[PDB]
């Protein structure tokens, strides 16, 4: 079994006031990816919400770099298959019985020579946390985790506690929902997870630049200027990036337009530039001009 | 790990004499360089045991 | 310049006086660092003592 | 992963090391002899 | 070849001939790549081709891969090469002083004792449980940092208690798994004489 | 070297030297005093007990031989360090005494600080109270005046006081403080008094026959307070020359009287100090701490 | 279904080593099918 | 080439002990001289006297040949390891067995003690050693590694602590504390059985078919070759004058010089009467604790012990 | 005295860097002085930003050493139309302006967030190929790299 120092979960499942209290017991429960005993350290979340506990090995968790209780990355904190193809990373973890507990044993064999400060292998060659990923992360604790669950009493009626119904007493959610049933295994080994898609679709949804059809497009118009910009300021934006060819910056209409050296730097600078080149403050837009 | 007891005394001398043997000359006085015949060399010891035995 | 302390060593012995200690190293900040990937921890996410 | 299973031979048994005393042939007189 | 120093101006050069024998213009506003450079290249798995301290070839990496400082991995000639020493009185054949040893004697008593009690009290299963030991007060400082989350504060002081352990409690987990064993380690060089093919007669005596 | 010292069932309040620098005194919440050899290895033999409330200051005569401690249970003590054992029990005292200060050099007295309201003089002699100048709230920490016809005060009004011991009557108030005082001490000058206090500023003044009736000369930025509102000691330099404070951040605090700069902000802690004693004739600290231990620097 | 090695060959590569790699651009490296 | 060697004497038989039936297997020295003890594969464990080579006392606990004997210097212990994977503690003030320690999982090929605290090494054919507590028979560290039979094992203070040479014709010497092996030696081509420790020189020697090597500690650096000994080699034994040893095992016994190594004797002696002459061989040697005498344990059932000669000089054995 | 091409033959090759005084007088008269000082020899790579810095040249090797040719540091000889917009920018960085001091940073491609706060003073008009070599090589998580990588020799062009 593994020995542990405190939990890794992220700051959602973590907590809010200033001091939190959670109790400890060694070898508490089996850890459903090392399949074998672990620490179980249990917090409590917040007033009136439901205490969690730690759900994973500690080494089953350095090895994706997740969170032992909030299942998502650390990091960015979307799911697993996502954050990982934003890292366009791709585990070879193996999946039957046999297999996977000899993977498990070398596994936590090759992490006993770590340092115990960051997770082990492509974890760190696949560092370059891309703007999509930066985008899906969410920004605020989505706190709603540690509300209880449907206290199927007060569901058909029963729950005759008062308000101490154990569980939120509310609407159920209609099981029909791909949000629903996502067999937390499958979502640790980034397995079919019906979340992670509408992750996809939304980061797919998700404005980007779009390309023009001719090669010899290469000016690039940028909309929503401002009179605090300059023709030195757009090509710090765009300069390095590549060459430039020239700028004018509509002045009559408070845009830019950059016609460029290489169209490959131009892709470049005004791509990750969509709507968030943001140079004291202002909104442009990064297009192919006519 | 299971002792020798007393049923297990025939058989544990002769895992131990072969073995010795095996580590002995077979693998510790070659130069039949090519797969020392170790399997062979074995054969010849249990009948030279089997005449010894019949004179 | 003079007896500073490498900042990633924490057993240290020598009594170190203020800029002998908390000296700041030359140059620029690693922007491939997520934020985790910058901050200071004793463990995987973060330092305890 | 250390089980509870357990033996009549491992309980504690012979919990004092007998050192070899003066007279017997300690280390020292070891240390002098000719 | 590059123009002068104050004769520079106006030409970008973009292939990295016009480098010469290397260089790069600061003062001319392109990305200057003089023999490869300016490209971050495909990230391919060649590991770092180190030098040794007078310019060779040390494929004590490729001997040493993944693994500590601490090996010592004998791949060299020179260690093959018998050294010579005739003097009784040097200092390389002389033992540790006896100070050193009862230091390490005291080391090694101290780290083997402890070990050993723990692997005896495993054979006392009816452990006389001793209590829970006092409360920890541990402060956690987060790498998250953000003045949304905890709040706004930058660490968190935790309490953490032992939870009891039930006495009648049995045994929780199958410990009898059985695996393979793990892939041992980095395979030592083989530091042999040069060995000799036999006769055909002598392999058939 | 570190030279870190434990034993201590708790929290270490209050730690310092022989006059001599002989043996060493520490103690806190554990009820009894531990008692060290300074040097060799630091070794440690001998512990007062008796005292039913956390040992809340101890306070050495300025030769040596005497030992008086203020308990929070309602009682000051004196005790032999030629043994440990109680002199005195100077009772009467109706609430938490903090602070205690024996006279140096002068006829045997003590002005005690306590929880009542109540600033106190008694005699190690009589069992009597000598005085007793209500100001109106409980005292926190006294230090007397060198010539030991003035008492100095701090408390819970910001306001540091002193009373004449032969006119009774609140001889100076002084104020600048931005919160309670915490911490006082005479310098080796018998002028200078040294005030720390939890409202990050610390303050210097200089109690004379003339001094400006406004005497804030130095002013050092750096101590913590925190939820805990733990006790709060400094010192001078026995050469009045290096500011010695700890705080609840786990940094002690080491500056100069002179450029007032920050010789050193150390750390090594796990627990908020509580004590820094200077070495009468060394370069040698020990840190009480909170950490249930102590530290002892070479500087 | 009741099979606890037979899957191990079928769908994985059973007890995986990777291809310790040396001195050489491999990364790009790729085979043709069958 | 090298300086010259030293002259020492030479060695002659004088002592010549048979009571045993079967390969003498083992054989060590009382600290204080007045006994050694010899372990058979009779399974029987004498303890003969060392002044006139009379039989005191034979101990039979084991079950099959007992291939290794040694003698605590701290305590009244001998320590007793066989093929029937059990090792047993000897207690010499009841002459009983009082202690064993289990856990084995094939022979034990021999076995050593160490000389400043309570802790045992034994090495076994499972192809693993191990690290007993003598006190609460409990084992404290798993030596594991090699890949075959670990033939031999020797521990010293200093460090490395423990040496264990094997059938896969490798050596390594191991952490005790940390438990693993630091250093690999893959010198040897063919099986290492016998290893030995200088008394004062921070050295060590390593005997194989192919040739001695020596080598020095703590980092295992090759120092010289010692070649000529071209037969198994079943011990090595060093002597605190710089006589090394080297017993074979179709019973030819060399006598080197453990600093130039330079072969000044050869000793090949003659089976005890009824023996056939592929029953010569050598199993164990010792040097006794004056280091004058030397005993020999051989594959004929005999002890054979040699004394230094008297009466010779450089001129009557001059060293080439 | 401006030496045109300063060599510095580190331990993997050579590197040489021409500094242009009329753009960078006061650090080039310092890189100069201190090349032919030879101060540097055993400077271990005090930070690799793969395929975007190199730097070193701080007889600490851990980011708080170095002295100029003037003291501690010097001001800046800030440029107007120099960039670091590509690899080979020759520049000591500053942890606060106007305090620039032994340590020495060669960038590995376009860099142009530093100008302005870098004063970029010429190229390494040799071992650019190993410049690439270098900023390829694995460094542990402080950017001095797990191969301790130092000059053979450093000196100035004659």
């Amino acid at each position: 079994w593994e020995d542990a120092d405190f939990p890794i979960l992220c700051q959602t499942c973590l907590g809010e006031n200033p001091y939190i209290r959670m109790t400890k017991e060694k070898y508490g429960k089996e850890c459903k990816i090392c399949a074998r005993p672990f620490t179980v350290f249990r917090w409590c979340p917040g007033v009136r919400m439901r205490f969690k506990k730690t759900e994973v090995c500690q080494t089953c968790s350095k090895l994706k770099n997740v969170c032992q209780t909030c299942l998502l990355d650390l990091e960015y904190g979307l799911p697993i298959q996502v954050r990982d193809a934003g890292l366009s990373f791709k585990d070879d973890m193996p999946k039957s019985d046999v297999n996977k507990e000899y993977y498990t044993q070398n596994m936590e064999r090759e992490i006993s020579n770590s340092d115990g400060t960051r997770p082990v292998g492509m974890l760190g060659k696949a560092t370059s946390t891309s703007d999509m990923l930066l985008k899906l992360a969410r920004t605020t604790p989505y706190y709603k985790r540690n509300r209880p669950h449907i206290c199927s009493f007060w569901v058909k009626g029963e729950c005759k506690r008062g308000e101490e119904c154990p569980y939120r007493h509310e609407k159920p959610t209609d099981p029909d929902d791909p949000l629903a049933d996502q067999n937390i295994k499958d979502r640790y080994y980034g397995i079919n997870d019906p979340v992670a898609d509408k992750l996809l679709k939304r980061a797919s949804t998700m404005p980007r630049l779009d390309p023009p059809e001719d090669k010899t497009i290469t000016t690039l118009y940028v909309g929503g200027l401002g009179d605090t910009i300059t023709e030195t300021d757009l090509r710090n934006h765009f300069y390095q990036f590549g060459e430039i060819r020239t700028i004018t910056v509509v002045q009559r209409q408070q845009c830019a337009f950059i016609q460029f050296a290489t169209r490959q730097a131009a892709e470049v600078a005004a791509e990750k530039s969509f709507n968030k080149l943001i140079v004291n403050g202002r909104r442009l837009n990064v297009k192919w001009g006519r | 790990a299971k002792t020798v007891t007393k049923q297990r005394v025939e058989s544990h001398f002769d895992l131990e004499l072969r073995a010795a043997v095996m580590h002995d000359i077979l693998d510790m006085m070659p130069e039949g360089i090519k797969q020392n015949k170790a399997r062979t060399i074995l054969q010849h010891l249990s009948e030279a045991w089997r005449c010894w035995k019949a004179n | 310049t003079g007896v500073h302390l490498d900042p990633a060593v924490k057993e240290v012995q020598y009594n170190p006086t203020y800029e002998t200690m908390f000296a700041p190293e030359f140059g620029p900040e690693n922007p491939f660092r997520t934020q985790q990937m910058a901050a200071p921890r004793n463990m995987l996410s973060g330092y305890a003592e | 992963q250390l089980s509870k299973q357990y033996s009549s031979r491992d309980l504690p048994s012979h919990t004092k090391i007998k050192y070899r005393q003066t007279t017997q042939d300690a280390p020292e007189e070891v240390r002098n002899r000719d | 070849e590059p123009p002068p120093y104050g004769y520079r101006k106006g030409w970008i050069p973009r292939l990295l001939e016009d480098f010469g024998d290397g260089g790069a213009f600061p003062e001319i506003h392109v990305a200057q790549y003089p023999l490869d450079m300016g490209r971050k290249k495909k990230m391919s798995n060649a590991l770092a081709i180190q030098v040794d301290s007078e310019g060779k070839i040390k494929y004590d990496a490729i001997a040493r891969q993944g693994q500590s400082k601490d090996k010592v991995i004998y791949s060299k000639y020179t260690d093959l090469v018998p050294k010579e020493v005739m003097n009784a009185d040097d200092p390389d054949l002389q033992r540790p002083d006896e100070e050193a040893i009862k230091e390490i004697t005291e080391k090694t008593r101290v780290a083997l004792e402890k070990s050993v009690s723990q692997k005896v009290a495993a054979a006392m299963p009816v452990r006389a449980a001793d209590k829970l030991a006092p409360a920890q007060y541990i402060r956690y400082t987060p790498s998250q940092q953000g003045v949304a989350f905890n709040s706004g504060a930058k660490q968190r002081v935790i309490r953490m208690v032992e939870m009891q352990k039930d006495p009648m409690e049995p045994p929780r987990f199958k410990i009898n798994k059985k695996i393979p064993r793990g892939p041992p380690s980095p395979p030592a060089p083989v530091m042999h004489s040069p060995s000799r093919k036999m006769t055909v007669k002598e392999q058939q005596e | 070297p570190i030279m870190l010292l434990s034993g201590h069932e708790g929290e270490v309040y209050c730690c310092k030297f022989h006059p001599n620098g002989s043996t060493l005194a520490s103690a806190g919440f554990d009820r009894l005093i531990l008692l060290w050899n300074v040097y060799g290895d630091c070794d440690n033999y001998a512990t007062l007990k008796g005292h039913s409330g956390a040992v809340m200051e101890l306070h050495y005569n300025t030769d040596g031989s005497m030992l008086f401690s203020a308990s929070t249970d309602k009682t000051v003590a004196v005790w032999d360090s030629e043994t440990g054992e109680r002199v005195k029990r100077l009772k009467g005292h109706t609430s938490f005494v903090n602070s205690c200060y024996p006279a140096r050099r002068g006829p045997q007295l003590v002005c005690t600080g306590s929880d009542d309201g109540t600033v106190k003089l008694w005699d190690i002699r009589k069992k009597a109270a000598i005085q007793t100048f209500q100001n109106t709230y409980q005292v926190l920490a006294v230090t007397f005046n060198d010539t030991s016809d003035q008492i100095i005060s701090g408390g819970i009004d910001n306001d540091i006081k002193v009373w004449d011991l032969r006119q009774n009557k609140l001889t100076y108030t002084m104020r600048g403080h931005a919160d309670s005082v915490t911490g006082l001490s005479l310098s080796s000058e018998g002028s200078y008094l040294l005030s720390n206090a939890m409202d990050n500023t610390v303050r210097v003044w200089d109690v004379r026959p003339f001094a400006p009736k406004e005497r804030c000369v130095k002013i050092f930025q750096g101590n913590v307070h925190n939820f805990e509102k733990n006790l709060l000691r400094c010192s001078w330099s026995p050469d009045g020359s290096k500011i010695a404070a700890g705080s609840a951040d786990r940094f002690v605090y080491v500056w100069d009287t002179t450029s007032r700069r920050i010789l050193y902000k150390l750390p090594g802690h796990a627990g908020s100090i509580n004590e820094v004693a200077f070495h009468p004739d060394e370069p040698i600290i020990i840190s009480a701490s909170s950490d249930k231990r102590l530290y002892m620097g070479e500087i | 279904r009741k099979r606890k090695r037979g899957v191990d060959y079928n769908a994985e590569i059973p007890f995986e080593k990777k291809p310790a790699l040396g001195f050489y651009d491999t990364s790009e490296e790729n085979y043709q099918a069958l | 080439t090298m300086p010259k060697p030293q002259w020492h004497p030479p060695w002659k038989l004088y002592r010549v002990i048979s009571g045993h039936l079967g390969w003498v297997r083992c054989i060590a020295v009382e600290p204080g001289n007045q006994w050694f003890v010899t372990g058979s594969a009779d399974r029987t464990i004498k303890i003969w006297d060392l002044a006139s080579g009379k039989l005191k006392l034979s101990l039979t606990g084991h079950i099959s040949t007992v291939r290794g004997v040694i003698v605590s210097t701290r305590s009244p212990y001998l320590f007793s390891c066989g093929e029937d994977k059990q090792v047993k503690c000897w207690d010499l003030e009841y002459n009983k067995v009082i202690r064993h320690y289990h856990g084995h999982l094939s022979a034990v090929y021999g076995l050593d003690l160490h000389p400043t605290i309570d802790v045992l090494v034994t090495c076994s054919r499972d192809s693993t050693a191990r690290i007993w507590d003598v006190r609460t028979k409990a084992s404290v560290h798993t030596l594991s590694g090699h890949t075959n039979a670990v033939a031999t094992v020797r521990c010293q203070a200093a460090e490395p602590q423990i040496i264990t040479g094997s059938h896969d014709t490798t050596i390594r010497l191991w952490d005790l504390v940390a438990g693993k092996t630091r250093v690999t030696l893959t010198n040897h081509k063919k099986s290492v059985r016998a290893v030995v420790l200088h008394p004062r020189h921070y050295t060590f020697a390593s005997g194989s078919p192919d040739n001695i090597k020596q080598w020095k500690f703590p980092d295992g650096s090759f120092i010289q070759n010692l070649s000529g000994h071209n037969a198994i080699i079943n011990t090595l034994t060093v002597n605190s004058d710089g006589v090394l040893v080297s017993g074979a095992d179709n019973g030819t016994m060399h006598l080197w010089d453990w600093r130039t190594g330079y072969n000044f004797q050869r000793v090949h002696a003659a089976v005890q009467p009824g023996s056939l002459d592929s029953e010569s061989g050598i199993f164990a040697c010792a040097f006794d604790q004056s280091e004058s005498r030397l005993l020999t344990a051989e594959a004929d059932k005999t002890i054979k012990v040699y004394r230094e000669d008297d009466t010779a000089t450089e001129e009557t054995h001059p060293v080439s | 005295w401006q030496p045109p091409n300063v060599y510095l033959e580190t331990s993997m090759g050579i590197i040489v860097l021409e500094l242009y005084w009329k753009h960078a007088p006061k650090t080039c008269k310092n890189f100069a002085e201190l090349a032919r000082r030879g101060y540097y020899n055993g400077t271990k790579f005090h930070r690799i930003i793969k395929d975007f810095m190199i730097q070193g040249g701080d007889p600490t090797g851990t980011g708080r050493g170095g002295a100029s040719i003037y003291g501690k540091q010097f001001e800046d000889e800030l440029h107007p139309d120099l960039k670091f917009t590509g690899a080979g920018i020759l520049a000591m960085a500053n942890a606060g302006p106007d305090t620039n001091g032994s340590q020495f940073f060669v960038t590995l491609a376009p860099t142009q967030w530093l100008d302005g706060k870098h004063t970029i003073f010429g190229r390494v008009c040799q071992g650019i190929g190993m410049v690439n070599r270098v900023g390829m090589v694995e460094t542990n998580s402080q950017d001095r790299p797990v191969d301790d990588v130092k000059i053979i020799k450093a000196y100035p062009s004659g």
